[PDB]
């Protein structure tokens, strides 16, 4: 029974994971260890997935994500709901480019000493409200500015059926004035940016790591 | 509830206190900012868990006496809010002597 | 076609009870946050106040004076203005109490 | 930041006040007060752990120097 | 009361093209959301939106020069159609005036060249001809100041204008739209030849919204059987019968003769309507 539901398991996945990355590292009865992004270490389990069997399927399917892969700060939220496994395979797979888009936006603050007295007052941290938005704000204690970019899945109509989107944009309480000193570049990511609507960025995710380098190369 | 930082003591002062005694308030202090850590991610679990009731409350309701389990349920939920309320308030006036040293520090390094 | 007189003077009645009701009730409890909305949502679903349960205690001054049955006699004045009002209000052992005087029936006040 | 966290748990109680005063359809207007006062609700907390997680750290810095 | 399930549809479809203006902007080279450019180059629809613009503000006007006085429950009613008109997310009276300037530049360019096919363009073509392009450049440009300078850019966007029943594939089931048979055997198709689940008129067409008075469709009203479909268009509507009394400002049991009695033999578009088989 273990084989059989791990097995349904597995071709779930495969049909809803068809992607160059997906691999499986390591099979346990009781865990399961593969990796469907990017890293470059083969050991290093991306998802792991503990089994807890029952009489005739699989009673929980607890997904757990390393703390070298940048998808572990979803772990709690991802605990407490009682989701649907095909529908949390389905956001991760929905998200995976923009985990690895965070995953280098905080690996570029992460480095080690470069030799540089560049100590900037900018520290990228991430916010959370629930499984529905991911949210960045830059802390600046040295200038007491903040720099919110709130990412959040709408529904849009389009051609007649409604599909979901990365909402990429600056929060209504962003109605900075000219005045204020951290304003520019603001206002220099607005004109050179603001599918744009004036305030919103809605994006596919096949291209939301590209284009969010494109916002993070006026922040880096 | 025990004060350990006297009020209205500098922070120089409380720096050689806190040299000494081998760091049983370092420990305390320690286990106390772990505990809120701790606390503040249920807090926001549980509101939003809160938010879901509310929004939910035109399902699953067929008997009046249902009615009553789930009011007095919720009403017991913010019962436990404002608890809890209470303790983080209390936590955070356990910790507001420790937190007095910071304005001094930063207004004397300004 | 006295039905539908009738039913469109008890739903008249009913707003206007419903206005006096909250425009009593935003005063009586003030204080307590939670006792207006549990005490709303509970009139909303349509329980006697008899039944339910309150956490504050309101002070027996109130109590004394909307009877006048103590020490103090009931002015006439607030006589008059008792009788102005459309609802008959007075509590008893810390809880009011509220009584429909057109329909005797449950009127059953359920959304 | 002691005041902030009863304020916003009255308000959500005093933002729906007028809501089941009606109810007593919804307004698009309470509606967005609502999502904006819970918003809000969930950005402070996030601004509160972020305060005592700074003010952590310097406390340690602080004691080992 | 019945005119505000009706009043839904009518802000729900003007939401649709300014939706579409927001789009096009960014991507003037899409030919597959061509549609916006005949539907505000149509002469009298403009003028037609306007007298329905004008009658909107005769009627509240006159509900606001004679209110109901007798009975005040029954001015919910007449509330609500203020209250529906000013929660509108877009303003009617911005909106007046996109229209009203449309009409003005397009008549001066017919004196700046005298031709004919254009007006056949604006109204079925739904498309400019090459020879205009600089004309469909004005389009874009000047609607985004208009009047979405006076609305809520990002509510305009995300809305949910789904439904509309205005594409040919979201009235007949998704089973059966598609060619059936090959040309050479001809275009009309005798029943027996269809799938054994699309054999019924039932399960020919999606039967969840009305067509006339614009209203959902219940249970009940799905499952008595006294409603009726086009035989031209596909529509489905209950038109031309009692309604129930949940659909009433009171439930009641008297019988009113409501104004989808006009509909009862013919359809919206000239066709016939019968009743559903069961």
């Amino acid at each position: 029974m273990q084989l059989v539901v791990l097995t349904d398991v597995v071709e779930r996945l495969h049909k809803n994971f068809e992607s160059e990355n997906f691999k499986i590292i390591a099979l346990q009865p009781n865990e399961i260890s593969f990796k469907y992004l990017s890293n470059n270490d083969e050991d290093d389990k991306d998802c792991t997935i503990k089994i807890s069997t029952n009489d005739d399927s699989i009673k929980n399917l607890t997904v757990q994500l390393s703390p070298s892969n940048p998808q572990h700060i979803i772990q709690p939220f991802l605990d407490n709901s009682k989701m649907d496994y095909h529908f949390i395979f389905s956001y991760l797979q929905f998200t995976s480019s923009l985990f690895k888009a965070l995953k280098v936006i905080l690996n570029e603050r992460g480095g080690k000493f470069h030799e540089s007295g560049s100590q900037y007052s900018t520290m990228v941290n991430i916010g959370l409200h629930n499984l529905n938005e991911y949210q960045i704000v830059y802390y600046n204690p040295q200038a007491g500015t903040k720099i919110t970019i709130c990412i959040e899945l709408k529904t849009v109509l389009h051609n007649g059926r409604d599909k979901i989107q990365f909402h990429i944009h600056f929060a209504d309480v962003a109605h900075i004035t000219t005045k204020s000193p951290a304003y520019p570049m603001m206002h220099q990511v607005r004109n050179q940016v603001f599918i744009r609507l004036g305030n919103g960025v809605a994006c596919d995710p096949s291209e939301i790591e590209p284009i969010l380098m494109e916002i993070h190369n006026i922040l880096k | 509830m025990d004060s350990i930082i006297p009020a209205g003591v500098k922070l120089d002062d409380l720096q050689v206190i806190l040299a000494k005694n081998e760091n049983e308030t370092r420990d305390k202090v320690c286990k106390q900012i772990n505990e809120a850590r701790d606390e503040i991610l249920p807090l926001r679990l549980q509101f939003n868990e809160f938010i879901q009731i509310m929004a939910n409350i035109d399902q699953e309701g067929s008997k009046q006496a249902d009615r009553m389990a789930k009011y007095l349920h919720i009403r017991d939920k913010i019962l436990q809010l404002n608890d809890r309320f209470q303790t983080l308030s209390s936590h955070l006036e356990a910790l507001q002597p420790l937190f007095s040293t910071v304005p001094e520090y930063l207004k004397t390094a300004d | 076609f006295r039905k539908e007189e009738l039913l469109l003077k008890d739903l008249e009645i009913r707003k206007l009870e419903i206005s006096s009701r909250f425009k009593h009730r935003q005063e009586i409890f003030k204080d307590s946050p939670m006792d207006l909305f549990m005490s709303t949502l509970g009139d909303c679903l349509g329980i006697k106040d008899e039944e339910m349960l309150t956490s504050c205690t309101i002070p027996k001054a109130v109590v004394d004076h909307i009877n006048g049955s103590g020490k103090r006699k009931p002015t006439k004045a607030a006589q008059r203005a008792r009788d102005q009002d459309s609802i008959d209000i007075s509590i008893k052992d810390n809880k009011l109490v509220m009584k429909s005087k057109f329909n005797k029936s449950n009127r059953s006040y359920s959304i | 930041y002691k005041n902030k966290l009863t304020v916003c748990f009255d308000d959500i109680l005093k933002v729906g006040a007028e809501m089941m005063m009606q109810q007593q359809g919804f307004s698009q207007s309470q509606q967005k007060l609502l999502k904006e006062k819970v918003k809000l609700f969930h950005g402070i907390l996030d601004d509160l752990e972020t305060s005592l997680s700074q003010s952590s750290s310097y406390l340690e810095t602080l004691t080992a120097l | 009361h019945s005119l505000i399930p009706v009043a839904k549809w009518f802000v729900k479809f003007i939401t649709y093209l300014t939706q579409e203006i927001l789009i096009l902007i960014n991507d003037p080279t899409n030919k597959e959301y061509t549609l916006v450019h005949g539907i505000f180059g149509a002469k009298m629809s403009r003028t037609l939106i306007l007298s329905i613009l004008n009658e909107i503000k005769k009627v509240t006007q006159i509900v606001a020069k004679f209110p109901e006085t007798s009975y005040p429950i029954l001015n919910e009613s007449s509330t609500f159609l203020k209250l529906v008109l000013s929660e509108s997310p877009v303003d009617f009276e911005k909106f007046e005036t996109f229209l009203v300037d449309v009409n003005n530049k397009f008549i001066a360019l017919c004196e700046q060249q005298p031709s004919q096919e254009r007006e056949f363009s604006l109204l079925v073509k739904a498309e400019i001809p090459p020879e205009y392009a600089k004309v469909g450049d004005f389009l874009l440009q000047y609607a985004n100041n208009a009047v979405i300078s006076h609305a809520n850019a990002a509510a305009v966007y995300f809305a949910d204008t789904s439904g509309l029943k205005i594409s040919n594939s979201e009235f007949f089931n998704p089973e059966i739209f598609h060619l059936l048979q090959p040309l050479e055997e001809g275009l009309i198709i005798d029943t027996d030849k269809l799938p054994i689940k699309n054999r019924t008129s039932k399960s020919f067409s999606k039967l969840l919204y009305d067509d006339v008075t614009c209203d959902k469709l219940s249970v009940s009203e799905i499952s008595d059987g006294k409603l009726k479909r086009c035989s031209r268009c596909g529509s489905v509507t209950r038109a031309g019968n009692i309604i129930s009394s949940d659909k009433t400002i009171v439930p009641t049991s008297i019988q009113t003769k409501r104004w989808p009695t006009m509909y009862t033999r013919l359809c919206i578009c000239s066709g016939m309507l019968f009743e559903m088989d069961g």
